[PDB]
Parts: structure tokens; sequence; C-alpha cells
RNA sequence: UGGAAUGCGAGUGCCUAGUGGGCCACUUUUGGUAAGCAGAACUGGCGCUGCGGGAUGAACCGAACGCCGGGUUAAGGCGCC
RNA sequence: GGCUAAAUACCGGCACGAGACCGAUAGUCAACAAGUACCGUAAGGGAAAGUUGAAAAGAACUUUGAAGAGAGAGUUCAAGAGGGCGUGAAACCGUUAAGAGGUAAACGGGUGGGGUCCGCGCAGUCCGCCCGGAGGAUUCAACCCGGCGGCGCGGUCCGGC
């Protein structure tokens, strides 16, 4: 595994990524940018809107036809969109890289969305009937993702009812667990 | 059937034999081919037949 | 801009053998060095003819030898062809000659040696002969070759005795209309 | 140049523009001077020119 | 003879190089590795070599002697000089003039022997 | 006294590709009301050819072209562009 | 009316040998579960598709996640070789860095500015002879001995081929 950066302080930071993800890419790379940079609770808090419609991500390169909203003018742009699944699959990188900066004993509340990109991953395909008997492609647009985290001198504590909240069981993880024992 | 093969007269082969050990007598010749015969005694070198046994 | 064609700047002439035989080159080489450094045209005469090619280096034969060497005054001296002296067995007695060759059919290096003469090369002529003095230049028969029964007029024009090519000769073979009154015209 | 003009020019040896020749007058060569009329600026040279 | 052994070798010789619109000539007692009529060191009955001593010391001069030219054992004489800068010149000269040794290669081969002699010297 | 001027090295032979739709201008010229029309003679052009001028332009005017420095010109120009 | 071996032919068959042939879009359609998959009612039509590593040593174990996926760890010379895995081009795309941006971009000539690096620059060459100061010697010429070599019209020496 190599990414395509290299972190600066390498034992200040944590990485994470993900392949052939079935997330489009055209709004999975206008998610990122709008996260590169920003505090991870201020990230967490942000893509947690995109999903609830309260803040949207704009679409700066990838635009064609998409909607005029009050809510891209936060960004200095007209054109702004909510996709939910972008969010929701960098929600879980996140996570997933929130754990490994634990796994090394970093200060989450510290940590800044340094490097993030998302590469197109190989096309899958299906089709669609289409009239006087064609046969033309359908294809999803999959996604490699990685994003590599760095502790900042500001501190963000986590929300408090965030970290209140139960520690979520799962019967279908007890279940394979209790098998392989 | 491309044709494969040639016929060259025989008495131009003959004249290819002829040069081929007349120029196997001189030492330049022979060293310009990459030969190692700086201390072989004599050109052309003759050797007894007991050899052929 | 100059006002003139330059179609003809390039003069077409050999300059040195086509061939790349060693030896040859060597003669070359030799009268390279005697056209150049002496005042005699023969010297110049020889080293062109050892450029020219096969065609312009007809065989001189035997018989032709002893006739251009049997006019009055021409006693004594060297024959010189650059080229080869075929024998001519037509022939019947062959004088004393002394000869200078670029090659001598093997039998008629015989009957001119047989008869008391002498055959030198090239090389040797150089030394006998620097200049060319006391020498009788010789040459074979350009227009001795069967092309050129093929060229001038056309055969199918009048009074134009070229030869036809024909695959085969025969009352069968362009031989009928063109050729006689009696099939549609002659001329 | 038309072909006349072009031949009466070689034979002055004027092949190029700008170029010079000396000419002896008579009948035979001021008749050909008419005809590159167009063509050249010609005139009697004194000794200095020479 | 020579002229006859150069016009085969001329361009066809296991010891000819062409490369980067130069041609050399790897041979023994070629004394300025040319590709040459003059300084090829195989086809004339007399040719003159000179090479660094089989230790750092010295020249070894060649002379191709009269008699044998048909037997390459006993063909070349190899002298070795190991004098002073001035003195090994002198020496060269003299085998060459004096003997009228191939005079046209007297300042060839004084210009490689002072070359040799040159490298012998402590690289600084 | 190689018998006008001028200029110029010539002669000769084989083998030979492409081409065989052309078109334009001065002068001359047929048909037609005429045509940026159709058809001819002569030369020269474009085609195959850039370059300076004609703002622009196959052909007009000047001039034909290796890569450069200096100088001078042609046809054209010199209010500003 | 009739028979008859041999010398001759042989892109099928069995079994071999070789090559100035091709080298995975080539060479047979077929280097591989190819006359296969698949298409057509049928006669017929008919592909794509080779490569981890020397060796599976094919990544135990910890941790986030429902999982796919990750982060550590480990094997290996190398996973910057991780099971459609040798190498890994271009088009196309992500990000980073630098520069720039109203006559679409691109382009020829001439400079200028800025970077990337290179000279592995920064008191600037080397060589011969000669003059002079300081030194140090496997110390010079000339003669003697020995070896080798070149040439000799040795005006015409002997012997050899
Ligand atoms: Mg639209
Ligand atoms: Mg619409
Ligand atoms: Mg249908
Ligand atoms: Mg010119
Ligand atoms: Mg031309
Ligand atoms: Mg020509
Ligand atoms: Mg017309
Ligand atoms: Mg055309
Ligand atoms: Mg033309
Ligand atoms: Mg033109
Ligand atoms: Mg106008
Ligand atoms: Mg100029
Ligand atoms: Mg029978
Ligand atoms: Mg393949
Ligand atoms: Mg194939
Ligand atoms: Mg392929
Ligand atoms: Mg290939
Ligand atoms: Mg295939
Ligand atoms: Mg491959
Ligand atoms: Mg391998
Ligand atoms: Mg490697
Ligand atoms: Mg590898
Ligand atoms: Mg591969
Ligand atoms: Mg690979
Ligand atoms: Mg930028």
């Amino acid at each position: 595994v190599r990414y395509s950066l290299d972190p600066e302080n390498p034992t200040k930071s944590c990485k994470s990524r993900g392949s052939n993800l079935r997330v489009h890419f055209k709004n999975t790379r206008e998610t990122a940018q709008a996260i590169k940079g920003m505090h991870i609770r201020k990230a967490t808090k942000y893509l947690k809107d995109v999903t609830l419609k309260k803040q949207c991500v704009p679409f700066r390169r990838y635009n064609g036809g998409v909607g005029r909203c009050a809510q891209a003018k936060q960004w200095g742009w007209t054109q702004g969109r909510w996709p939910k699944k972008s969010a929701e699959f960098l929600l879980h990188m996140l996570k997933n890289a929130e754990s490994n900066a634990e796994l090394k004993g970093l200060d989450v509340d510290s940590l800044v969305i340094e490097h993030i990109q998302v590469n197109k991953a190989p096309k899958m395909r299906r089709r669609t009937y289409r009239a006087h008997g064609r046969i033309n492609p359908y294809m999803s647009s999959p996604c490699h993702i990685e994003m590599i985290l760095t502790e900042k001198e500001q501190i963000v504590p986590k929300p408090e009812e965030e970290v209140a909240q139960k520690k979520k069981i799962s019967q279908k993880k007890l279940k394979k667990q209790k098998l392989m024992a | 059937w491309r044709r494969w093969h040639r016929r060259v007269n025989t008495t131009q082969k003959r004249y290819a034999i002829c040069s081929a050990l007349a120029a196997s007598a001189l030492p330049a010749l022979v060293m310009s081919k990459g030969h190692r015969i700086e201390e072989v005694p004599e050109l052309p070198l003759v050797v007894e037949d007991k050899v052929e046994g | 801009g100059v006002d003139i064609r330059h179609n003809k700047d390039r003069k077409v002439r050999r300059k040195e053998p086509k061939s790349q035989d060693i030896y040859l080159r060597l003669l070359v080489k030799l009268y390279r060095f005697l056209a150049r450094r002496t005042n005699s045209t023969f010297n110049q005469v020889v080293l062109k003819r050892l450029f020219m090619s096969r065609t312009n280096r007809p065989p001189l034969s035997l018989s032709r030898m002893i006739r251009k060497m049997k006019l009055p005054g021409r006693e004594n001296k060297t024959a010189v062809v650059v080229g080869t002296v075929t024998d001519d067995v037509r022939v019947q007695e062959v004088p004393k000659l002394k000869v200078c060759a670029l090659r001598v059919t093997s039998r008629a290096r015989s009957r001119i040696l047989k008869a008391g003469g002498k055959i030198l090369t090239f090389d040797q002529l150089a030394l006998d002969s620097p200049k060319g003095r006391g020498t009788v230049l010789l040459s074979g028969p350009r227009k001795g070759r069967e092309v050129y029964r093929h060229f001038g007029k056309a055969p199918g024009t009048p009074h134009s005795h070229t030869k036809p090519y024909v695959r085969s000769k025969g009352r069968k073979f362009e031989r009928a209309r063109g050729r006689r009154a009696s099939r549609g015209y002659k001329n | 140049v038309s072909p006349k003009v072009r031949k009466v020019l070689q034979l002055l040896r004027l092949r190029q523009i700008f170029n010079g020749t000396f000419v002896k007058l008579n009948k035979a060569s001021i008749n050909m001077l008419r005809i590159v009329e167009p063509y050249i600026a010609w005139g009697y040279p004194n000794l200095k020119s020479v | 003879s020579a002229h006859l052994q150069w016009m085969v070798v001329r361009n066809c010789s296991s010891f000819l190089i062409k490369r980067n619109k130069q041609t050399y000539s790897t041979e023994p007692n070629n004394l300025k590795a040319r590709n040459s009529f003059r300084y090829n060191g195989l086809i004339h009955r007399k040719t003159v070599g000179v090479e660094p001593a089989a230790d750092g010391k010295g020249v070894v001069v060649v002379m191709k002697r009269r008699s044998g030219q048909r037997k390459p054992a006993t063909s070349y004489v190899r002298t070795t000089i190991n004098k002073n800068a001035r003195a090994t010149l002198s020496s060269i000269r003299h085998m060459i003039r004096k003997n009228k040794y191939h005079p046209d290669l007297r300042m060839a081969a004084i210009r490689r022997a002072s070359a040799i002699l040159r490298s012998q010297k402590p690289v600084m």
C-alpha cells in the first residue's frame, strides 16, 4: 500500500483507505474537497448536516446540471447538493481513521484532515434495454478513497451527546464470534 | 516455392577455394580474422602425418 | 536569381570502376598516378578504360589483333587492350606478338607464347612503357553484341532493318501482316 | 521574359540583374540592344568609368 | 604484398573499430591505433611498435626482422628500454633514423614513447 | 587573312516514370446581348512557388528561395494604426 | 480375353527428426476445461482467455467496522510481486507543487523573468626549452666484454634453396 502523499511527521498521523467502494466517484470527489483541511470534530459534524440537508457540498468541478441552493452561498458558490451516500461513506472512513489514531496513542481531538484523495475504481458492468432491440451500458462508477490525518495545536473535545451514547451491540457479530469460538 | 537455392558456377566456386587457401598463408589476413597465431612457428602450419592416427 | 538551367550540371561518367576487384583497383591506383603525373594521354585513356563496364570492354579476338598489328609501321610495338584477348580458331598461323591485356584466354596464351610472343600485365606495361611509348592501343568491337541488332527505328517502320523480339523464330512468328504486301501491307 | 529577349540577354552575358558588360557598337549589336531595351540601361562610358 | 593485404583488411578486420564517426585499429605495432596503411602493424615487412614494459617501468620497442615474414614466432624483436625520459627517446630516435627502419614512423614512435612514460609517473 | 557580330564545349546511344481533366493575363480572335460564358493564336504565368507591395485574394506589380551579418534597392510607400 | 513387382504419388493416419519461420491482436479457429462457451428451427456460425514467487513461505495475532474494507504486525531480496498477482506505456482521471489566466486553445521567430537541476564551479590551465637558488643520485660521455638487430654496389667472400 502506497499513498499519493506522505505524512510530514509520520509519528503524528493516522491513515485510512478504501477501494472499489460503490459510491459515485463524482459526488464523492466533491464531498471530500469540502472536508479537506477540516478539524475532525468539525469534519464529522459537517457530514452529518449534509445527511440532514442542513449544509451543502458545493459542486465546483462536476457541476453540470446541479441545482442552486441557499446553503451553497456559504462556500462562495451557487451550486450545491447533499450527497448522502458520499457523506456516509466518508463518515465510516473517518471513524476508521479515528480508531487508527487511538491504536497509535494520538490525541484524536487534535486531528486535521491533511490529505484526502478520491480515485476512480474499475467500473462495474450492467446493461439497460433501449428502443429497437438495442442494449447499452449501465455502469457504476466506484472510487478509491484515502485520507491522512495529522495533529495540530487546536483541540476540540468530542460532543457530550456523542460520548454518552451506548456501545451498540450487534447480534450478528455475536453469532459469528460464537461460531468461531 | 520461394527460390531458396542458388546455383554457383563450378569455376567460380573453385576460384573461391583457391582465394581462401591463398589468404590462409598470410599472417596478416589470419591475424585480421582474429586468430591468435602470434606464436605458431610457421604459416602454413604443416604437421607430420602421425596425427591422422 | 540567375537565368540558367541545372539539368546538365552533373556529367554522367565513371570516375572509378563499379567493380570491387582489388587487383583492378590496384591498377587504377597505379594509372591514377601515371595519368596525373605524366603528360601522356595514353595513360589517361588507359585509366579511363579501367573504369569502363564489361560491355564497354569488348573482347579482342586473336585474329583481329594480328590484323591491326600487321599494318605497316607497327613492327615491334606492344599491343595494348584493356580487356580480354580471346582466341580465334579461324586463324592458322600466329606471328610473334607482344601484347598487354587484362585477361588472355587459356588457349590464346599457349598460341601467343608458342610463337615466341610475350604477354604483359598492365603493371608490367607501366615499368616497360611508363608513358605508353611504342604501343598500339586496340579495342574490341563495341557493336559486336546481340543487343545492337534490336536498336534503331522500330521494326515496323519503313526501311527499318531492326531485329524484333520474338519468342520463337519460324513461319508462324511475326511474318504475316506488315511484313508482306499479300497480308495487309509491307514497309 | 519573352523567348527573344531571354536569348539576347544571355548573348550579352547579362544573365542576372544589375550585371554589367561592355559592348562594342555596330549595326549588329545596336539592333540587339533595341530588342532588350525594356530590360537594360546602357550608355557611353567615359574613361573614369572604365 | 602490403598493398594487396591492405585492400583486403582496409574495411574488414577483427581489429577495426568504427564508432562515433571515428575509426581505430587495435592490432599490435600500430603506433597511433589508426586504421591507416602507413600505421598498420601487420601488412608491412618492417614495423615499429612501442608498448609499456610488463612492469610499469620503461617501454618495449618491437621491430620486425627481415627474414621470417611467414613465421610469426620469430618475426618480432622486442627490446626493453628503462632509462630516463630523454635517454629513452634518444634510443628510439636512433633505432629508426640510423637504421633507416621506417623513418616515417620516427615521431609517431617518439610521441608514443613519451605518452607511455608520462603515464608511468605517479598520478596526481 | 578558318573569310560578319555576339555568346557558348559538343556529339551520340540505351533504359525510362508521371502526364495525356487544366486554368489565368497583355495583344490578336470566333460564337453570344453579355457572362467570373463557350472556342482559338502568341508569349508569359498559376498548377508545382514561397517572398516584398496591391488592407484582404491561385494568376496583378516587383522578385523567384541553402543557414547568417552588414550595406543598397525594386514594385510600393512615409498623419496615426 | 487375362495376370504382373520395381522406379512414381501422398496437406488423411501411426511414429519420429529438423528449421536463417511466428512468438499470445503473431502462429492453426484453438499455447488455456476449443470446435469449447455462445448464436441460429436447421444447414451452419464460432470466440475471449498464457506469466505471484526460488520456494506458498498465500499474511498468524491485535484493533475499528454488520461487512466489504482499513491500521498495525509478519513472510520474502521484493507485496514498490497480495491469488486475472512479472514488467506496467499512452489516452483519461485524483491529489500535491510551481506558474499563469477577458479576444478558444495551440503554434514559428526574438528576447526577457522565474524555477528544476548541471558545472560534482568560486582567486582559474597545461606543456617544452632556457636562466637562477637550493638539494638528492639503480650518474654522463668515452673505452672493454657479451647478445640481438638493420644495411652492405663484400667495388666481384663462401654455402644454400
Ligand atoms: Mg446543461
Ligand atoms: Mg433538465
Ligand atoms: Mg425486442
Ligand atoms: Mg541562388
Ligand atoms: Mg532545379
Ligand atoms: Mg538531369
Ligand atoms: Mg476561356
Ligand atoms: Mg494536379
Ligand atoms: Mg515550372
Ligand atoms: Mg511565383
Ligand atoms: Mg485593393
Ligand atoms: Mg539584409
Ligand atoms: Mg491390370
Ligand atoms: Mg492473448
Ligand atoms: Mg491467436
Ligand atoms: Mg492483447
Ligand atoms: Mg507483442
Ligand atoms: Mg486470442
Ligand atoms: Mg503481459
Ligand atoms: Mg517468476
Ligand atoms: Mg521490485
Ligand atoms: Mg515485481
Ligand atoms: Mg500482467
Ligand atoms: Mg503488476
Ligand atoms: Mg495552483
